[PDB]
C-alpha cells in the first residue's frame, strides 16, 4: 500500500512496470516465490526527481514477512544499488521466500536516491503456516552450514548481558552505601577525600583491567573461532545491462489526449502507423500501472491485480486490423474504476499535466510488440 | 542494523556522539558527589532503551 | 583516547560470526550483508548505507585501528566540550 | 612508485593500462624519450571515484627529473586537462625529455578530480650526463628564443633582492636608534610624539612615494620590454576523441571466477566464442597491470616491466585453437609473484571483491584483437 | 544589445545560430512575426559555462515589446525551460506579436542556468502604431475570453485600495489623538493602561473580526466565481528532441588557424573532402554569428543583419569545385569589419585562444551541407 498518496504525473511520468508474473499468490512458510518483469526508465523524468544514478530494487512489505532471496536486474544479483538510465527498458525478478503468515500486499519497487519511493503494482499474497516453521540456510565460504535466522544471536545476548550486568555492578558495588545527601555534605564540608576510600581505590582497578582483560583476550578468542573474516561489501554497481529492444514495429504519435473532471475516463487521438510485416490491433494501454484492456484483442494471462486491471477498459473508436504501411488517426477511450481508485484524477492538483504511459499491439500471430506514449493531458470541464 | 557495522564511519561517529552525556553527568556527579558511575548510569540508561 | 580505541574491540566479539564470508548468487557477501539484503527494509534502501568503500588515496585493513585513534582523538575534543556543558548544566542559579 | 598502497581492487575496476611502449629506457641529459600506449576507462568505476569528468595525463616522477614536452590524447595536445567517459578506450603518447641523472621509475598516470592518481604501471629509465647540460628552448610568439630552464631568472633574484633590501633598510633607519625600553617608557609617560620626529616624519614620505614611483615607472617599462603578453591559458578540454574499436572478434564470458587466500595465483573458467574470420588462441590475461601470458601463444616485444611480465603467467586447461563459430568453456589460472608483490592479493580486505582486466587472443596470422571481462572474484579458502 | 562584452571564445565555443529566418521587420501592434533557425550545441562547452541541462529559450528586449505568443524547440512547446545536450543540432521558432512602438534590436537567445545569457544575432524590427492597440485574447478552459493584458486589474487595483484604507483607517483612528510626547509620559507616570480605553480595546475586536471576516466570505465568494483553478504548471522539460543531422557530405580538417593582432581577419588552413556525389565549393564560415560569405558562391537570402553579414567576406585561396573523392588544402582567409566591431578580436584577452564555428559548402544544385570546424587560434604579431 502507499501509492495512491503519491502525484498522479509522478506516477505516470516516472518508471513504467509492465509485463509482471507472480509465480504464486498463496504460499507457506519457506515456499518461495518469484516475481518477475520489465520496466521502463521514462525518458522525461520529473525534474525534482533526481536522474537514477544510485537506484535499489526493494520489495514493499511490512517488515521481512518475506525475505528477499534473491533479485536480477538483466541477470546480474543486485543487492546493491546500481545506476539506471533514462530511457532504457529493463527486466527484473526478485525470489521472495515467505516467513510470516497473513495477507500481505507486496510491491515490487525501486527507490531513488535523492528521488524517493518509485511503487510498482501489488498483488495480495497470502502465506499460510507458523513462522515459527521459517528458515534461513546459509553455506558460507568456509562452510559451515548456519541459519541466518538465529546464527550468532547466543552470542550477542551472552555479551550484552554480560556487560550490562557489570555495569549494573559497578552500580551497585556503591549504591549500597548512601549515594547522594551524605556525598554532598561530606564534599561541600572539605571532606571529598574522604569519600573514595583505598577500597574504594582500587575495587576500581580491577573493574578497569578487569575490562581491558576481558576484552584483549575475548577478542583474540574470537580471531580464532572465526580466522576468515571479511569486510562488509559495499559499493555501486554501474554497468547494469538493459535490453535496449527491437525498436517499436508501430509508430504511435498522440495528436491529442483529455481528461472529464470529474470523471473516471482518459480520452487520447492516436495516429498509428504499422511498420511490420503482419497486421495489428491495439491491445492494451498501460498507465500508473492500470492495464487498459480491449477485450476484443486480448484476455490477461498473467492475474495483474484486478484493482488495476480494466479488462474490457479500453474502447478504441475503429479497432480494425491495421497491414504493414497505412496510416490510421484513431479515437482512444480508457476508462475504469481504477483511474479514481489510483486518484490518477487528482492530476488536477499536480503542477504538471502531463503523461506517459504504454501502448500494446498485438498481430495475428499474437506476438504483442510494445509502444510508449506521452504528450500534455488537458482537463475538460462541463 | 549489523550491516552498518563497518570498520570506517560506525568507528568513528558511535565514540563520538556518545561520550557527550557521560562527560556532562560525570561533571556533576563526580565534582560535586564524589559520585564515580557517571558514565555507567548513562550507558545503562542507553542500553535498556 | 580509551573511549575510542575500546568500542571495536567490545563489539567485535559480537559481530565478527556475521564476518565470515559467502559465495551468494555469484557475489561475496558478508553474513551481515546477507542479513541486510534478506530482511526487508521497506524504507531504508541500500545507498542510504553510510559503510567504508574504499578510496584511491587509501589503504584498506588497517581501517578500523586508524578509525579507532582519530575517533579517541576527537572523542577527547568532544569531553572537554561536553565536561564544561555539564557543568553549565550542574548549575543552581536562580533568575 | 607508490600504487602496491592502494585497495587492489580500484586499480583492477578503474583504468586499465595496456599496449605501452618505451622508445628507450636509457638516455642523456636532452635527449627526449617517448611512453604511448592505450588505456581503457573501466564502465564498472568505483562509487567513491568521481567518474572522469575532468582528468589530467601526468607521469610520475620525483621532481622534474624529466620534463614533460609534450603530451596527447587522440593525437590532441593535452596540457589541459580533460573529459574522459566511461566505457571507451583512449591511445595516449607523452614525450618526456631528460634533466637530471639517477636511475627513475617512471610512472605514467591519470589524476581524477574528485577522485584520486590512477597510476599506471613504471619502468626503470635511466639518465646519465650532468644535469648542468640541460637546456629548455622554447621560440615564442615574438621570437625571440629564450631557454625556459633560466629565463627572467635574473629578474625575480633582482626585483626580490631589491624590495627585500628596501625593507631592511626602513627596518635599520630605526632600529639605528632604540627600540623597546626606550619608546616604551616614552608612550606611557604621555611622551609619544615625542618619538616620531620631523625628520622620522617624512623620511617616511620619501620611501612612500618612492615605492610608489619605482612601482609605476617599472611597471609602464615593463610593458615596453614586453608589449605583447597574453593572460595565463586555462579551462577543461572537454572534446577528447578516442578510439571506439572494432567492437569484440572474440565474445569472452566468466562464468565464474576465483582465487586462493593466501596463494599468488588467479582461475577463471571463461567461454569463449570466436566470431572472426580465422582462429584464435588465448595469449593474455592482462589486470592492475600485471601481463599473464601464455608462453606457447605469446612472447613481449615491448620490454613490459619484468616485475608486471609472467612471461609463461598464463596456464590455459585447453588452449587449442577456435575457428569461427564453436563455443569452448575453459579454465584459465593466471599464476605469479607479482600477485602478491603488487597486493592484488590484498584484495580480500576490500570491501568490493570485484575484479576486471583484459583478455588478448591472436590469430594465426599474428593480430591481437583484444576482449574485457569482469566479475566478481570469490576467494578460496584452505 | 549588449553581446559585444562578453568573451569572444565563449560566444565562439558556446552556441552556434545559423540559417536564421525573419519574417518580417517591420511590423504592427497586434501583427505577429516569426524568428525560426537552427543553433548548435557545441560539444567543447567552456569550463565554467555548466552544461545546458536546464536551459531556457528567450528573446532579448528591453521590456515585453513584443510578447511571446509562442516558442518551439523540435515542434515542441517550450514554456518551461529544457534539457539540451551538447553535440546535438536543434530547430527553433518563436512567435512574437508586436507591443509597444519603437524600434527594437531583437535578440533571439538562450539562458543556461549556471552559466548565463548566450546572445544569438539581433536585427532591428520597427513597430508601428500606438501601443494602447495591443490586445492579448486567450480563450480559456473554462471558456470565457478574456484579454490578459488587462484581465483581473479591476479586482487587484479593487482589493489593494481596499486593504491600504483599512490600513490607512487604523492609523487615522488613533493619529486622531495625540501620539507621541503625552503617550510617553503617560506610560513613563506609570499609566499605561489609562492610554487604551475599552471604546479603544475593541474598536480594535471590530477591525479585528472585520478583516477576518472580510477574508473568509470574500475567500468563499472567490471559489464561486472561479470554480475550477489549478495550480501554476511548472517543471523541466527533459526529452527534447534535435535533428540528428546528414552526418557531414564534407570532411572539413583545420590544420592551422591564426588571426592579425590588431587586425580585422582571421585565417585558417583547411585540407577538405567531399563524400558525396556531387562537387562542392566553400560558401561561408560562420563564427560568432558573423557570415563570411564568398560572394562568387553564395548570395545570403535571408537578410542576415548587415554588420554581421560580410557578403564578399570570405576569400578561399583556391575555391574550385570539389567532385566526390579528392582531398585539398586550401587556404582560407575571413576578413571583415565584424570581426573588430563584434570584438572576436578581444580573443587576445581571453584565456583560452580557441574557436569554433561553421563551413557552409554548396554543390551545384544548390543544397547547402554544412559541415563544423574547432581548433586552437593562434595570434600573429607583427
Ligand atoms: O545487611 C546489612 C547491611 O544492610 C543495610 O544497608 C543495605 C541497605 O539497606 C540496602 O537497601 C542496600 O541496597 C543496595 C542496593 C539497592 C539499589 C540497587 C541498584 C538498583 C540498580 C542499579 C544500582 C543500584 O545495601 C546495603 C548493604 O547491602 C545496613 O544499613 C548496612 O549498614 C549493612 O551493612
Ligand atoms: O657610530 C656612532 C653611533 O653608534 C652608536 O649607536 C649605534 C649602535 O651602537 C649600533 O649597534 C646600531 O646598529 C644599528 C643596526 C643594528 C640592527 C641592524 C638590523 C638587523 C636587521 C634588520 C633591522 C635591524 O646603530 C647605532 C648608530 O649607527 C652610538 O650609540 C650612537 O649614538 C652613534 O650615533
Ligand atoms: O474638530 C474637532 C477636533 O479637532 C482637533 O483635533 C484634531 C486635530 O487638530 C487634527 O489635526 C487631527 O487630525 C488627525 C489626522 C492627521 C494625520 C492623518 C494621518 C496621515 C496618514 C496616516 C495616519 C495619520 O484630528 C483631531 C480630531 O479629528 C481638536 O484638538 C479635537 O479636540 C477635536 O475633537
Ligand atoms: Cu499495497
Ligand atoms: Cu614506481
Ligand atoms: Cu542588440
Amino acid at each position: 500500500h502507499g501509492e495512491k498518496s503519491q502525484a498522479a504525473f509522478m506516477r505516470m511520468r516516472t518508471i513504467h512496470w509492465f509485463d509482471l508474473n507472480w509465480s504464486k499468490d498463496q504460499v507457506s512458510v519457506n515456499e518461495t516465490m518469484s516475481i518477475s518483469g520489465k520496466f521502463h526508465v521514462f525518458a522525461g523524468w520529473p525534474e525534482t526527481v533526481d536522474k537514477p544514478e544510485v537506484a535499489f530494487l526493494n520489495i514493499g512489505i511490512p517488515g521481512p514477512v518475506f525475505i528477499r532471496a534473491g533479485s536480477w536486474i538483466g541477470g546480474q544479483l543486485v543487492p546493491r544499488s546500481v545506476s539506471l538510465e533514462l530511457g532504457e527498458t529493463y527486466e527484473f525478478k526478485v525470489l521472495l521466500k515467505a516467513r510470516r503468515p497473513g495477507d500481505w500486499h507486496v510491491h515490487t519497487m525501486m527507490n531513488v536516491q535523492g528521488g524517493g519511493p518509485i511503487i510498482g503494482p501489488g498483488k495480495w499474497v497470502t502465506i499460510t503456516g507458523s513462522m515459527g516453521d521459517f528458515k534461513n540456510p546459509i553455506t558460507t565460504l568456509t562452510g559451515e552450514t548456519i541459519d541466518l535466522e538465529t546464527y550468532a544471536l547466543d552470542g550477542v545476548y551472552g555479551w550484552h548481558l554480560f556487560w550490562y550486568l557489570l555495569g549494573v555492578a559497578w552500580m551497585v558495588y556503591w549504591c549500597r552505601k548512601p549515594v547522594f545527601i551524605p556525598r554532598r555534605i561530606a564534599v561541600d564540608a572539605g571532606k571529598a577525600d574522604s569519600l573514595i576510600t583505598p577500597t574504594d581505590k582500587k575495587v576500581g582497578m580491577a573493574f578497569a583491567a578487569g575490562t581491558l582483560a576481558i576484552v584483549a583476550v575475548s577478542m583474540g578468542q574470537a580471531n580464532e573461532k572465526y580466522p576468515v573474516t571479511t569486510p562488509l561489501q559495499a559499493g555501486l554497481m554501474r554497468g547494469i545491462k538493459s535490453l535496449e529492444l527491437p525498436q517499436p514495429t508501430v509508430s504511435v504519435k498522440v495528436v491529442d489526449a483529455s481528461y472529464r473532471v470529474p470523471g473516471r475516463a482518459m480520452q487520447m487521438t492516436l495516429e498509428i502507423t504499422n511498420n511490420g510485416d503482419s497486421a495489428v490491433r491495439l491491445a492494451e494501454f498501460n498507465t500508473a500501472s492500470v492495464r487498459f484492456l480491449d477485450a476484443d484483442v486480448y484476455e490477461d494471462d498473467t492475474n495483474y491485480p484486478d484493482d488495476l486491471l480494466a479488462e474490457e477498459g479500453l474502447s478504441v473508436s475503429d479497432n480494425s486490423p491495421l497491414a504493414p504501411g497505412e496510416t490510421r488517426t484513431v479515437d482512444v477511450t480508457a476508462s475504469d474504476a481504477a483511474w479514481e481508485v489510483y486518484r490518477l484524477a487528482d492530476l488536477i492538483y499536480d503542477p504538471d499535466s502531463r503523461f506517459a504511459g504504454l501502448l500494446f499491439f498485438i498481430d495475428e500471430d499474437g506476438n504483442r510488440q510494445m509502444t510508449m506514449v506521452d504528450a500534455p493531458l488537458i482537463p475538460t470541464f462541463i | 542494523w549489523t550491516d552498518w557495522k563497518d570498520r570506517r564511519l560506525w568507528v568513528t561517529v558511535a565514540p563520538i556522539v556518545s561520550i557527550t552525556f557521560p562527560a556532562a553527568v560525570q561533571a556533576v556527579l563526580w565534582w560535586r558527589y564524589r559520585i564515580a558511575w557517571g558514565a555507567t548510569l548513562c550507558v545503562l540508561g542507553l542500553l535498556l532503551g | 583516547l580509551a573511549w575510542g580505541l575500546l568500542f571495536y574491540p567490545g563489539n567485535w566479539p559480537i559481530i565478527a560470526p556475521l564476518h565470515v564470508p559467502v559465495e551468494y548468487n555469484g557475489m561475496m557477501m558478508t553474513l551481515a550483508d546477507l542479513q541486510g539484503y534478506h530482511y526487508v527494509r521497506t524504507g531504508t534502501p541500500e545507498y542510504i548505507r553510510m559503510v567504508e568503500k574504499g578510496t584511491l588515496r587509501t589503504f584498506g585493513k588497517d581501517v578500523a585501528p586508524v578509525s579507532a585513534f582519530f575517533s579517541g582523538f576527537v572523542s577527547i575534543l568532544i569531553y572537554f566540550l561536553w565536561h564544561f556543558f555539564g557543568s553549565w548544566f550542574g548549575s543552581e542559579k536562580f533568575v
